């Protein structure tokens, strides 16, 4: 938990970080995929369900 | 009028079992939702304008294609205040 | 942005414009809202109506030649000669007047001698 | 004048129309989307000619319709700086004259008219010229330059084309005819 | 409450429901027109309301035999805590549990007090019952034997 | 040359008092405030003034000195000329990008005139605003406009970016 | 079309940027005042937004009930050093060396360290040891490549006062006072194609916009007024700091301007160095809590 | 092709929805059903139509 996560996986954790917090502010990035990010802002965690994607032919006659 | 509350331990057993779609239904949904226009190569949020009824973000003016962002408005505030200090967080957005 | 990308575009004349528009005007024509064409649609082809000064399929036969007659004469000169319909060396000093090179009157000459036939002669 | 697009963008389908092939059924919903505004870059999108090839079916977490990959085409008209229009005098003012040149109007002030003293007839809607006894009013056919484009909104009836017939060959074509000679 | 969004073949059945109002127990409380606002079926007439439905519109029917939910003992301890159930509805004022399933949820019967919530968005309900439902859970995975048995 | 062009910067801000200024710190190469102002008559204060300006452009250097009697400081000015030739584009040269866009938004810009000794020069989209009437004075709205300072401003600018564009 | 959150990259706001986000200059120092039509010219909704039942705000109406706040600035008439990057500043300042922009190494010994940057490009732990290396050997050296080496004095630090013990009479070693401006103008020289080798970036965040010379203000929705009993306005612990940071500004402009008797000017700097680092961080260290008149600390 | 049991609860849950908001349903008459249980019905008949992109 200390070492590399993302930036906001350290976040909610031992609130100290203004000299470390400060630290990822010159030249980082960060995409996703965590877990506690992703439910932290609203979107689908990647595990279970969210890892499967659909497709689908649309003539579909009914029979 | 209140129960009991979904806090650190209810998140992990969900998870467990892969509820995806169960879990962003009971922790946020059941709040607000506020819908945001992000500039798609400046980061920073937009501006409306009503009467004339038009979006405008503060760099490029309307000429780059903003679009709508749909997230818990309590991470909106958290933003703000990383803004209000000299940090910039800039959303760079994804395609569908 | 229309879209993600523009991948081909094409300059057309005005003539050859209306009957694209009439057929868009035929679709529609499905009577359930009846749906009539909007506004600033409608006010477009009263104005086509006008100005068609070539028919349709002869326009194509010049806009391929007049291609084919300098290489400084691009497609949207070239189109835009067939919008104004220049009839001697005036109408073409006043459309190149503001432009990079402005034709001697015997390069003009060989241009005006293929407007020369087409003519409306009315 | 006008110009033809070939653009791919992507399209929504509702399932309401599911049970109707890709073609038709995206080109009625892409429709509803793009004709009657002003895209800055192109200018006015008037019609949906057709949808050459759409692609397959994509569904997305959360919202239960089909994303589609479509390739149309598209019919739009742009007023560039300085190009030479000719259009139709449908509207008279005591200060100017509003042109239609295609589905827009354009503006030609009375101080950018002729190189002549112009006076507004009163009791009429028509503008009478000093030394030229030439009169100008509604229905005449003209031949005019753009000279500013003013794009505020996306609405066609926002925008403001500026223009100027005091050149040369420019005006009614009745009196390019007999200053010929 | 449940929406339900009625669609061509249970057009028949909510009618019905609507209709019964916010009292007897095959009732309904809440109607959702397409717009978004939500007109609550109380106040002095119901009737008009189930009128011509017009397909498209959301019911809120109480809870019917059948609908899932799931369950919580709240510690939760291990995975197996929160499981998914099939909603049987009978005349008094506490929970009925089956005897088999309290292994899981650790819980004896002297008082202890268990919470349901009910979810309602169709993807969720619909993962709900084929993924945590009580049968797929018999052989515990922290060891290679059975765990919902005979006490 | 060299003397004289630093003298002529603190001219276009100060004035003359200001050019005494940049006299009196030569002619002692260390000076306080008190002995600036002794030296050319001007106001201690209107001589510092002059000095805050200087230590902004990076020209004017200081190092404190305590007084061991009174506990206080007093300052000993000197000069850091290594900078010269550099300000004098850096400023410029960025001021003609000032000018270049003036320039090119002259083009496709002001066309309107009111036909008073004052408020003329309006824009197109000022102009569909006021309908072709004057709001400020009430005379009637005229056309094409300065046509010959926008010859003539281009005519000013140019000449003036070929020695700078060296 | 409901496109959703890709990514998030972090950095530092310039000045720039600050300038066209900030709706309205803030200037007048007061809060509301008095029990009766409530709308100023400065801190108050100005274009920034709105509390009261009064409709106003940047031409979009957008009552109270729902309204996305909008951000201000101040224009800092001097520059200013941020307290959170002091510790990094020094990294920085000790270096490099002064007029010329290199990183006091031989362009050889640059060349082969930029290799060691594509191989780590994911493992933030294990490039923090290399950061310091640089770090390490540039503090016991002496001689620039590109000024010859005219003897380098040291840097000093801590908390947010630096020195350098140079030589200007014959041997003397005495601490000459360090302000933001000076700092400030020897960091712009640093070209960005040194960046990589420190530990910033190009685009992002550059080094001169460490010293603060625009403060954005936050808005109105995120500043609530709590009221204390029925009818006592109990101001929000923000909006008084930031009306104590005007109260000293504006008499800051008015006062070195006018009149210079010089004293007034030190004094005035570290306490705006002072109230700032409260502003940012009112349990900084060496920095006694600037309090209401109450005892309360604020946050 | 047999599916996971991931992939199951989705192909359903995704079914469903389109189920509500009109999509034609095939033989699936019996009495009033909830938009849920008339997909396990239509994907007991394997007459589902959606397929799993299988990253690989
Ligand atoms: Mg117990
Ligand atoms: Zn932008
Ligand atoms: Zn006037
Ligand atoms: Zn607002
Ligand atoms: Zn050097």
């Amino acid at each position: 938990v200390g070492e590399k996560a993302s930036v906001l996986a350290r976040a909610a954790f031992e609130i100290t970080t203004q000299h470390l917090f400060a630290a990822a502010e010159r030249g980082e990035v960060d995409p996703l995929n965590g877990v506690v990010e992703n439910v932290l802002i609203g979107q689908p965690v990647p595990v279970g369900t969210g890892i499967v994607k659909l497709a689908m032919s649309l003539p579909l006659r009914p029979k | 009028e209140g129960g009991l509350r979904f806090g650190e331990m209810e998140r992990d057993v969900l998870i467990g079992h892969g509820a995806a779609m169960l879990l962003i239904e009971r922790l946020l949904e059941e709040s607000d939702k506020t819908e945001v226009w992000v500039c798609e190569s400046c980061g920073h949020l937009a501006l409306e304008d009503k009467r004339r009824g038009k979006v405008y973000c503060p760099v490029c003016g309307e000429d780059e294609r903003i679009s709508k962002v749909e997230m818990s408005y309590a991470f909106k505030l958290l933003l703000d205040e990383l803004k209000a200090m000299v940090i910039r967080p800039s959303l760079r957005l994804k395609d569908r | 942005m229309i879209g993600r990308k523009k991948l081909e575009e094409h300059y057309i004349t005005i003539a050859e414009a209306k009957e694209l528009l009439e057929r868009r005007h035929a679709e529609g024509l499905a009577e359930n809202p009846e749906e009539p064409m909007f506004y600033e649609a409608r006010v477009s082809l009263e104005h086509a109506e006008r100005f068609a000064k070539l028919k349709p399929e002869q326009a194509r036969e010049l806009k391929e030649k007049l291609m084919g007659l300098f290489d400084w004469i691009n497609e949207r000169i070239a189109a835009k000669l067939v919008d104004i319909l220049p009839e001697d060396y005036l109408d073409i000093r006043v459309i190149f007047a503001k432009e990079e090179y402005m034709p001697t009157p015997e390069e003009a000459e060989e241009i005006i001698k293929v407007i020369d036939e087409y003519r409306p002669l009315e | 004048m006008y110009k033809l697009l070939k653009v791919k963008d992507v399209v929504r389908i509702p399932p309401r129309m599911f049970t109707m092939d890709p073609k038709e059924a995206a080109k009625i919903v892409l429709r509803e989307t793009y004709e009657g505004i002003y895209d800055r870059d192109e200018g006015v999108v008037l019609a949906i000619l057709d949808v050459e090839e759409i692609s397959e079916g994509v569904i997305v977490p959360g919202d239960g319709a089909t994303y589609h990959e479509a390739i149309f085409n598209v019919l739009v008209w742009e007023p560039r700086n300085q190009e030479v229009v000719e259009g139709e005098v449908v509207e008279m003012m005591p200060y100017g004259a509003f042109i239609r040149i295609g589905p827009m109007d354009g503006l030609v002030h009375i101080s950018q008219l002729m190189d002549d003293y112009v006076v507004f007839d009163e009791k009429n809607r028509q503008f009478i010229g000093k030394e030229t006894n030439r009169v100008l009013k509604l229905g005449d056919y003209v031949r005019a330059r753009i000279i500013g484009v003013s794009v505020k909104s996306r609405v066609i009836r926002e925008n403001k084309i500026n223009m100027t017939m005091r050149q040369p060959g420019l005006g009614k074509f009745e009196w390019i005819e007999k200053e010929k000679k | 409450t449940v929406p339900e969004k009625v669609t061509e073949f249970n057009y028949e059945k909510l009618k019905q429901r609507v209709l019964n109002g916010p009292e007897k127990y095959p009732g309904a409380n809440y109607v959702i027109d397409p717009e978004g606002r939500r007109i609550r079926l109380m106040e002095s007439n119901r009737e008009l309301i189930a009128e011509k439905l017009d397909i498209g519109w959301t019911v809120e029917r109480h809870l019917e035999d059948g609908d899932v939910v799931l369950f919580n003992r709240q510690p939760s301890l291990h995975r197996m805590s929160i499981m998914a159930h099939r909603v049987r509805v009978m005349p008094y004022r506490t929970f009925r549990l089956n005897l088999p399933v309290c292994p899981p949820y650790n819980a004896d019967f002297d008082g202890d007090e268990m919470n349901l919530h009910v979810p309602q968005t169709e993807e969720a309900q619909a993962e709900a019952k084929i993924l945590m439902e009580v049968q797929n859970h018999i052989i515990s995975p922290r060891y290679g034997g059975p765990l919902i048995a005979g006490i | 040359r060299k003397n004289k062009e630093l003298l002529e910067i603190a001219q276009e801000i100060g004035g003359e008092e200001a050019v005494e200024v940049v006299k009196a710190l030569e002619k002692m190469k260390e000076a306080t405030d008190e002995e600036l102002a002794e030296a050319t008559g001007i106001r201690v204060n209107t001589v510092r003034r002059i000095l805050y300006m200087l230590n902004d452009e990076g020209l004017a250097d200081f190092k404190r000195i305590r007084d061991p009697e009174t506990g206080w400081y007093y300052y000993y000015w000197r000069l850091e000329t290594k900078k010269l030739p550099e300000i004098i584009r850096s400023r410029k040269m960025a001021e003609l990008k000032k000018l270049k866009e003036m320039l090119e938004e002259e083009t496709s810009e002001i066309y309107y005139w009111c036909g008073t000794e004052g408020h003329p020069k309006l824009t197109f989209d000022e102009a569909m605003e006021y309908e072709f009437q004057c709001p400020i004075c009430g005379k009637m709205l005229m056309q094409y406009d300065n046509t010959h300072i926008i010859e003539e401003l281009k005519r000013r600018i140019e000449e003036l970016e070929i020695e700078l564009g060296l | 079309m409901k496109k959703v959150i890709g990514s998030i990259e972090f950095g530092i706001l310039s000045p720039q940027e600050i300038r066209k986000m900030s709706a309205a200059e803030i200037t007048v120092p007061d809060t509301y005042d008095d029990d009766g039509y409530p709308i100023e010219g400065g801190l108050m909704d100005k274009r920034l937004g709105v509390i009261d039942p009064g409709l106003r705000c940047e031409t979009c109406g957008a009552r109270a009930g729902e309204c996305p706040g909008h951000f201000g600035h101040i224009e800092l008439a001097r520059p200013v050093i941020h307290v959170g990057f002091a510790k990094t500043i020094h990294r920085v300042l000790e270096s490099t060396c002064r007029e010329c922009g290199r990183i006091k190494l031989t362009d050889e010994e640059i060349e082969e360290y930029m290799q060691k940057f594509e191989v780590m490009g994911d493992r933030k732990g294990a490039v923090d040891k290399l950061i310091k290396e640089i770090h390490k050997k540039a503090k016991e050296r002496m001689v620039c490549p590109h000024c010859g080496a005219p003897q380098f004095p040291i840097k000093f630090e801590r908390p947010t006062i630096y020195w350098e013990l140079r030589k200007d009479e014959e041997g003397n070693e005495y601490k000459h006072r360090m302000m933001p401006s000076e700092v400030r103008d020897r960091l712009e020289k640093i070209p960005d194609k040194d960046l990589p080798l420190l530990g910033l970036h190009p685009e992002k965040s550059r080094p001169e916009w460490m010293v603060l010379t625009v403060l954005p203000v936050p808005p109105v929705t995120m500043r609530p007024s709590i009221t204390l009993e029925s009818g006592i306005r109990a101001e929000d612990d923000l909006t008084h700091k930031l009306v104590d940071i005007i109260r000293i500004n504006n008499r800051l402009k008015s006062n070195i301007e006018a009149g210079a008797p010089q004293l007034i000017i030190e004094d005035l700097w570290d306490l705006l160095q002072y109230h700032v680092t409260t502003y940012i961080n009112n349990e900084t260290s060496g920095v006694p809590p600037a309090k209401h008149k109450s005892g309360r600390p604020l946050k | 092709f047999r599916y996971t049991r991931f992939e199951k609860a989705r192909i359903i849950g995704a079914r469903a929805l389109q189920i509500a908001m009109g999509a034609p349903v095939l033989i699936d008459v019996p009495e009033g059903i909830t938009p849920l249980q008339a997909a396990l019905l239509e994907f007991e008949k394997g007459v589902i139509p959606i397929t799993v992109i299988r990253p690989s």
